[PDB]
RNA sequence: GAUUAACCCAAGUCAAUAGAAGCCGGCGUAAAGAGUGUUUUAGAUCACCCCCUCCCCAAUAAAGCUAAAACUCACCUGAGUUGUAAAAAACUCCAGUUGACACAAAAUAGACUACGAAAGUGGCUUUAACAUAUCUGAACACACAAUAGCUAAGACCCAAACUGGGAUUAGAUACCCCACUAUGCUUAGCCCUAAACCUCAACAGUUAAAUCAACAAAACUGCUCGCCAGAACACUACGAGCCACAGCUUAAAACUCAAAGGACCUGGCGGUGCUUCAUAUCCCUCUAGAGGAGCCUGUUCUGUAAUCGAUAAACCCCGAUCAACCUCACCACCUCUUGCUCAGCCUAUAUACCGCCAUCUUCAGCAAACCCUGAUGAAGGCUACAAAGUAAGCGCAAGUACCCACGUAAAGACGUUAGGUCAAGGUGUAGCCCAUGAGGUGGCAAGAAAUGGGCUACAUUUUCUACCCCAGAAAACUACGAUAGCCCUUAUGAAACUUAAGGGUCGAAGGUGGAUUUAGC
């Protein structure tokens, strides 16, 4: 790293610094003066300030991009939700005045939504026992879960099934069909949901 | 025995004295200057037009200096001709460093019978020149651990003097921007102009007082110029934070780079002379939001023995 | 350690020296090198704690016979005086007793000073007369 | 390991001097060059003609001079002039000294046309700057 | 001395020595003052005092020695382990530790008489006690219980068969 | 071995052989206290004086007894029980509760330390009962002696050699699972062994002196008995004796070697332990890849009349930042001879070397000179409320370079692998000298196969075009996809199917890659 190890990492929020000094509590009001002692880190491109910054759209848009092209990755991934908003409204013009109520047209709330539907909670980890490899269920933690999502999703779209589909047409047809708790990616968690729950008799393996 | 330490004595060094003042009034003759206002700045300054010398060390380059600032300090005669070593504990082996405990020891027992910020311990290596003698890590330890025990008893006036002959001072500069000085154009508009880098990119912004939110970069709307939304939002990001969209003319011009080393030279130029228009207080969040800092990450060198900076060929 | 500031400031005060630190192996045995080939060392060292403090010998006791110093020491019950040459048994714990031996060893000493300033002064002034 | 231009250390009593105790990546932060000229120079060219001259000035030196060269050659050029400077023990007898002036400045002015100008610096012994 | 080159394992060694000096004690310069018969680890070594022109016949170390040491005339034969470091360590020790004819008049306070063959009986006084001399003489043992060696019974009864013993050699 | 010189003895020399010098030392581990106790003939002086742990805790023998568990049977219920790193076999009148029920074996106490000659003895009770008023005293006398084993007759819960079955394994006459027997138990006889080892004889005594090779369980004295004298052959052979008949005891030699052995030190290693770690690292975890296809390229095999070198990590687009001729050292043919050189050699040896490097090093050591310890052995050398270490010098570090203090380069000691290179050049030694030298002409350097690295791809996050990021087309047998093949032209050059570029034709495999594996914060 170019930086040093006193070089710290810049807070975004626009919200925190309005603060006002009567809500500081004293730890608080001592962390800002220290901070200004402190050497600040310069802001990466991909955060802003803006009101729109979704940091998981943002690290999904990560995931897929291939090469450094981050112009094609985002591109992707807004169309992917322009697609999901324009579904949406042709699924809620054509449906009854009381089917309207539970239809949802922002693509972001289908987006983290979904993408909370297939988080695992118990994963299998190969454990060394008597020579041998045991895939024993051990409990995922928050990180691995939420990239477990995301990794199965891009997996599937990118999966050569689809014969000539573009990732926009797909990465929303998946979506919506996780959205409703239907598709390959969630019935991915239950074949790994199946395992850990039928050979739980070597849950004993692991030590921590 | 061939190689002898090379032991300066008294005599030596008080020759060496007259030849360096003798050279001092001849240097001055090559110069046409005044001997008496000979300071050593100059002497640094003729050396190195007549004896011009392109070492990266600076240590090893010709020099002209007092010998009293060539030489070491040497540890002295310890004795006299009848041999009786004048100090008490001069078989300790360290008598500078144990009659500094035994003082600073005998200073703690008194207090018992009658009863801060820019300022730091002196250093291990800078205790070794008020002493001439090495010392161990461990024993310097000691001795601050008196010294701090001296300090939160309630030591005396004198006492005070004691310690903080040990305490050295640091100057810490203010991590405070530096505010560009606001100049007005023949109509009268009030701005302020700075630079920015990023990469290969050198960005310099012209930020009116008064504007409409306009933005031109090389002659070209910035949005014409930078057509990806990233670049766009960087050019925003600063304005934005200060709560003044649509509120300033800004003029700049980025050369060098690629498209997105571009954006980011110019808004840390735009922020650094968008400092001059806000207060105190927000160009601290400026700098603790990092749009004051000058990104230090460019491209690292290719090695000879390997497919790029840090990778290497495969393994066979 | 308790009396090490004691002791160091009787040596001051009878013009004579002390050690009352940790001894760096070879102070005696090897002096030329640490202090110089012209160093004179001790003609007479005085013990007044002959133990280290993990309950042994002082390395000085072996140190000076090896170097033909003649050693004074303040032996206890648990204590060794085989290498001592003037071994004295008392106490050397209580405070009150290592207070007495300083002051017999720096008034012993320093009237034997003062007794040779006065045979020379006579022995100079009866020479010149 | 590296080997080039490196003095292995030694019991102590191996005598080395300030070129010789230096290696090579410290040819340009703690020494000098021997010779100095614009043949490397970007946009100079002639560059292995003086380097050609210089090995051979360096051998003609030391077969001419035997056993009195206590260091290395400094070579110098400034136009048409080629200037030769060495440190040279004092064994020798100035007699024989002006004679081998006189003798490879006026060889060596016929052989690459060009004044050479010997400036010798005796010494009594080897200057030493440590022992490896 | 203990280095990488032999010469400068000769130095250390050389130098060391002399820190090192023990003192022995001769009688009339030129032997020891009684026989000596002491072990050293698994090294034996018994020395016995002879006469003027009698010579060093002993172990050539021993004779290196006690050269050096000044003893012109010695008998010593060593027996067990023949270790040069044992044989040198056990000699300085024995010969150190021997009693003199003074001192044995001091400790028991008597006189030390000398009685020689080629002098008949007439007895020569070797020491005298400085302190009060004892007007009570040491009681005389009808047999004496002291350790013999079969070595030295074996020779004086003419029994020590040898082709090794007694042979002719160089001046020592 | 020859030659020269020298050394020793000398009318002798000195090869073979034989002989001459052999007991006062030892026995915890080197060869020796032979399993135990008693006594005899005798010896000793530890026997009178003169004195201090009787009795009781797990001695022994006999008879009787039984608390816990188990087996078996019966009832009731259930449908399985066993086995384990994980399985199979086995069993299914099986399993669980309850109750009844031993010729087996004896939790806790026992953190005790006792009895007995030793072996050995640890549930309860009772009887008998535990030699000796000096010591010593036997391979064989006399009497005992764990386990195993024989013979005979009984018993039988469990365990269990053998055996059988199941599994593992390259194999498995083994380790793991199951079942069962001899045997372990009782009675009566035999056998007579042990790492029967507290490897440290019995009695009496001492703690001073030289404490004492080492280790272990401090070192000695008196007295006596027993044993032992290089290793191995040899717990053998023969002989004798014995209820022993594949036995035990006692116990040699020949041939053979110049060592074996005991106890330490260092270092290395360990399918060695603890603890703490690894940040691109050991494993998992993140990302792109490799191995799959085609091509390029190197190597190995094969081939050819037709180089050399590197070649586990640390070789393999390595020497070569480079081979059409030249380079060139190779092959075939021809030619020259003081030869471009006061010659020459790409001849052998890198295991003679310099020189330049690799590697551990993505280390932190390295070391002169002293000192001390260990009884002055190889060896070793720290404790900060400090206990023998001090240290110039080399390195690291620091400085420097590049865009700073960061990071990256560079640097990186001593050593290791007789690591690499005599073909960079030089060079020691041995070798060739009408040829192992020099020059000319022509020529080969391929590909059944295997392998390493790389390039391009298998497409839709793509293909083509315009633009350089608000587009329009394409899109599976005229698609994606060759830098290959074939044909032509051009460029360089004296010389090009041959090298490179371009165009045209052609439109293959391939549809995402087994085992494994690489790099990166
Ligand atoms: C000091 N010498 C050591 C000794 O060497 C010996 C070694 O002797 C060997 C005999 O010839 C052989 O018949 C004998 N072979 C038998 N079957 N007996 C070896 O056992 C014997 N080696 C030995 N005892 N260590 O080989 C011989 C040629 C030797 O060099 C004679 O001096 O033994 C060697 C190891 O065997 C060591 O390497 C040597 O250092
Ligand atoms: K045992
Ligand atoms: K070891
Ligand atoms: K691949
Ligand atoms: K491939
Ligand atoms: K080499
Ligand atoms: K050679
Ligand atoms: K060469
Ligand atoms: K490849
Ligand atoms: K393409
Ligand atoms: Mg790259
Ligand atoms: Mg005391
Ligand atoms: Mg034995
Ligand atoms: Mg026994
Ligand atoms: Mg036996
Ligand atoms: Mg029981
Ligand atoms: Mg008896
Ligand atoms: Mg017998
Ligand atoms: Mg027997
Ligand atoms: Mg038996
Ligand atoms: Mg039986
Ligand atoms: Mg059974
Ligand atoms: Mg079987
Ligand atoms: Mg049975
Ligand atoms: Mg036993
Ligand atoms: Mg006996
Ligand atoms: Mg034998
Ligand atoms: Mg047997
Ligand atoms: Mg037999
Ligand atoms: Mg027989
Ligand atoms: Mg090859
Ligand atoms: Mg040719
Ligand atoms: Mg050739
Ligand atoms: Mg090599
Ligand atoms: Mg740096
Ligand atoms: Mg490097
Ligand atoms: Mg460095
Ligand atoms: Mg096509
Ligand atoms: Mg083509």
């Amino acid at each position: 790293s170019r930086y040093s190890p006193e070089f710290k990492d810049p807070l975004i929020d626009k919200e925190y610094y309005r603060k006002p000094v009567e809500e500081l509590t004293e730890e608080e009001k001592y962390v800002r003066e220290l901070k200004k002692t402190q050497l600040i880190k310069a802001a990466p491109a991909g955060k802003t300030s803006s009101v729109f910054e979704d940091p998981v759209i943002s690290k999904f848009t990560n995931m897929m991009m291939i090469g450094g092209n981050k112009v094609l990755a985002r591109s992707l991934m807004i169309q992917t939700l322009e697609a999901v908003k324009r579904k949406q409204f042709e699924k809620y013009h054509a449906a009854s005045a009381e089917e309207q109520a539970t239809i949802e047209r922002n693509p972001y709330t289908i987006f983290h939504q979904a993408l909370k539907n297939c988080e695992p909670m118990i994963g299998l980890v190969p454990i060394l026992k008597g020579g041998r490899f045991y895939q024993v269920p051990v409990p995922l933690p928050d990180r691995r879960r939420r990239f477990l999502a995301m990794k199965w999703m891009i997996t599937e779209c990118r999966d050569k099934k689809h014969q000539r589909t573009l990732m926009p047409e797909k990465l929303s047809h998946k979506l919506l069909e996780a959205f409703h708790n239907q598709g390959p990616v969630i019935k991915r968690k239950h074949d790994l949901h199946k395992m850990a729950e039928a050979n739980r008799a070597l849950a004993h393996y692991r030590w921590w | 025995p061939t190689s002898k330490r090379e032991t300066y004595t008294e005599d030596f060094i008080k020759k060496q004295i007259e030849e360096f003042n003798i050279g001092k009034r001849h240097l001055a003759n090559m110069m046409g200057e005044d001997p008496e206002t000979f300071t050593q700045e100059d002497i640094d300054r003729a050396i190195a037009y007549l004896f011009p010398s392109g070492l990266f060390e600076k240590r090893a380059r010709p020099v002209m200096k007092h010998p009293e600032q060539i030489f070491p300090r040497q540890r002295a005669i310890q004795w006299g001709e009848d041999g009786r070593p004048f100090h008490y504990l001069f078989y300790t082996g360290k008598q500078s460093y144990y009659s500094l405990m035994h003082d600073v020891y005998g200073m703690l027992l008194n207090l018992e019978k009658h009863q801060v910020i820019g300022s730091r311990w002196l250093i291990k290596e800078e205790l070794e020149e008020m002493l001439v003698e090495k010392l161990s890590d461990l024993d310097y330890m000691q001795f601050i651990r008196l010294l701090e025990k001296l300090l939160t008893s309630q030591c005396g006036a004198a006492e005070e003097e004691f310690v903080q002959r040990f305490r050295r001072s640091v100057t810490l500069e203010s991590k405070k921007q530096l505010i560009e000085p606001v100049q007005y154009d023949e109509q009268g508009m009030a701005f302020s102009k700075s630079e920015g880098k990023r990469k290969t990119a050198k960005a310099e912004a012209i930020v009116y007082k008064h504007g409409s939110g306009r933005i031109k970069v090389n002659g070209i709307d910035y949005q014409l110029y930078f057509p990806i939304t990233q670049d766009r939002e960087q050019l925003m990001f600063p304005f934005h934070f200060v709560d003044r969209l649509g509120k300033h003319d800004v003029t700049c011009t980025v050369s060098g780079g690629g498209r997105s080393a571009q954006a980011g030279a110019i808004r840390l130029a735009m922020a650094k002379a968008l400092c001059s228009f806000v207060t105190e207080d927000e160009v601290e969040w400026m700098r603790q939001a990092g749009l004051l800092t000058t990104d230090p990450r460019v491209r690292e060198r290719k090695k000879p023995g390997q497919e790029g900076a840090r990778r290497k060929f495969t393994w066979k | 350690r308790q009396f090490s500031y004691l002791i160091e400031n009787m040596a001051r005060d009878c013009g004579e020296y002390a050690h009352t630190r940790y001894f760096r192996g070879g102070m005696l045995t090897n002096a030329r090198l640490l202090f110089g080939p012209t160093v004179r060392l001790p003609d007479l060292i005085i013990f007044l704690h002959t133990l280290n403090n993990i309950f042994e010998p002082h390395v000085a006791v072996r140190d000076a016979a090896k170097m033909n110093i003649p050693t004074v020491g303040i032996v206890d019950t648990n204590c060794n005086p085989c290498l001592i040459t003037y071994p004295v048994p008392g106490n050397d714990d209580s405070p009150l007793a290592v207070h007495l031996y300083c002051r017999l060893f720096q008034t012993a000493i320093t009237r034997a000073k003062e007794k040779r300033q006065q045979v020379e002064a006579l022995y100079r002034l009866q020479g010149q007369k | 390991k590296n080997r080039a231009a490196r003095v292995r250390v030694s019991k102590g009593d191996k005598p080395v001097t300030y070129e010789e105790a230096h290696a090579p990546h410290y040819i340009a932060h703690r020494k000098g060059w021997l010779s100095l000229h614009t043949g490397n120079l970007d946009g100079e060219d002639h560059a292995a003609e003086r380097t050609v001259e210089d090995v051979f000035l360096r051998k003609f030196m030391w077969g001419t001079f035997p056993g009195c060269l206590a260091d290395q050659l400094v070579l110098k050029r400034r136009g048409n002039q080629l200037e030769i400077c060495a440190v040279v023990l004092r064994q020798l007898s100035p007699h024989k000294y002006y004679f081998l002036v006189g003798y490879s400045e006026t060889l060596l002015s016929y052989f690459y046309k060009c004044p050479v100008r010997l400036h010798l610096q005796t010494v009594p012994s080897k200057v030493v700057y440590k022992y490896l | 001395g203990k280095a990488t080159d032999r010469m400068d394992a000769f130095r250390k060694a050389k130098n060391r020595a002399v820190h090192h000096l023990h003192y022995i004690e001769r009688y009339e310069d030129h032997t020891i003052f009684h026989d000596i018969s002491l072990r050293f680890k698994r090294t034996h070594i018994k020395m016995k005092k002879q006469p003027k022109g009698y010579g060093l016949r002993c172990h050539r170390a021993i004779i290196t020695i006690c050269r050096l040491i000044g003893i012109k005339d010695m008998y010593a034969k060593v027996s067990g382990s023949i270790n040069m470091l044992s044989l040198t360590q056990g000699l300085f020790r024995g010969l150190s530790r021997q009693e003199t004819h003074q001192q044995l008049a001091d400790k028991k306070g008597l006189h030390v008489v000398e009685i020689r063959e080629e002098c008949g009986p007439l007895p020569i006084v070797v020491a005298s006690p400085r302190g009060p001399l004892r007007k009570d003489p040491e009681p005389e043992d009808e047999v004496p219980d002291v350790k013999l060696d079969w070595e030295d019974v074996k020779t004086a009864q003419g029994m020590k068969r040898s082709v090794w013993s007694n042979l002719k050699r160089a001046a020592t």
